[PDB]
């Protein structure tokens, strides 16, 4: 979506815990909070990607050597024609999906903080100003007791 | 021509006799006889590689 | 998403500058705009993704012919498997890129336009009704000078 980099600009630093959350400023704690459902599904999905782009090649032994004499260079040919094959079929396929599967990986992330934005605002409805930079003016400038239970998505009228 | 000094040739041969199987040699000259071979058992199928990395 | 070919119908013939942007009907000029950033980061992105496609396969210099006399059938057959082989791999991988990839291409416009709605909607809020079309009824009909300037995203209440 236009979640990442598109009204919410930039990033924050200050999140040594993980990778998606919320930053509140009411009558105390100025931090940063993690959401460990958010974010633990998303390394549980793409350590799920990479272990399988990784562990879905099997690969038989191989000897890929060949050795011709001065009669054989037909051989020879033949036997560098498969390599160079092989070669440009796995050169290619690779560069592109590298290429291809990076991008699907940075749209996931616009995909979760977009359903994670979403997962507030349509909780707390008309209950703050919907500020475009992805970010609420509280109308009852919750206490940490409080703040603590939007990350549960737990709210009241 | 000669090579390594030599206008002479020797062509060298060589067969995989099974096991069981006989092999004869029957010669009227020029038989460079076997001395020593080789009891071997071929492996799943590899390769040469060549290099000046220590093992 | 189902901005293009959804509730915003069909398109528009006007726009001879670019790809993406308004249709304002005020008190002064009918006519349609571009987003020179909408519009030119989508070209910088798409002539970045065909000239990757085109240009990340390196190709060695090949000559693919192999001729085999009459008591050389078996290599004639294996050649001949070889060939087959990657015609078989090339074709099927080609036309199935081809195939997802323009789906892909077709997604980003979708993609685009969705957050250029958004980019204004999420920015006027409720100074206009948010007719299902993709257009929006102003209460005070911008002129000339205020309408160019909401192309840059800038209002005031």
């Amino acid at each position: 979506f236009g979640a990442i980099a598109g009204f919410i600009e930039g990033g924050w630093t200050g999140m040594m815990d993980g990778w998606y959350g919320y930053h509140h400023q009411n009558e105390q704690g100025s931090g940063y909070a993690a959401d460990q459902k958010s974010t633990q599904n998303a390394i549980n999905g793409i350590t799920n990607k990479v272990n399988s782009v990784i562990e879905k090649m099997n690969t038989q032994f191989t000897a890929v050597g060949k050795e011709f004499n001065k009669l054989e260079k037909r051989m020879e040919n033949l036997n560098k024609k498969v390599d160079d094959g092989f070669m440009d079929i796995w050169t290619y396929n690779a560069e592109l999906l590298v290429l291809l599967e990076n991008e699907r990986t940075l749209d996931f992330h616009d995909s979760n903080v977009k359903n994670l934005y979403e997962k507030v605002k349509n909780q707390l409805r008309n209950n703050a100003k919907e500020l475009g930079n992805g970010c609420f003016e509280f109308y009852h400038k919750c206490d940490n007791e409080c703040m603590e239970s939007v990350k549960n998505g737990t709210y009241d009228y | 021509p000669k090579v390594r000094d030599q206008s002479g040739r020797m062509n060298y041969y060589w067969t995989l006799l099974e096991p069981g199987d006989t092999i004869i040699f029957e010669a009227t000259g020029n038989l460079i006889a076997p001395w020593y071979a080789f009891a071997l058992s071929r492996g799943p199928g590899s390769g040469i590689i060549t290099s000046n990395a220590p093992l």
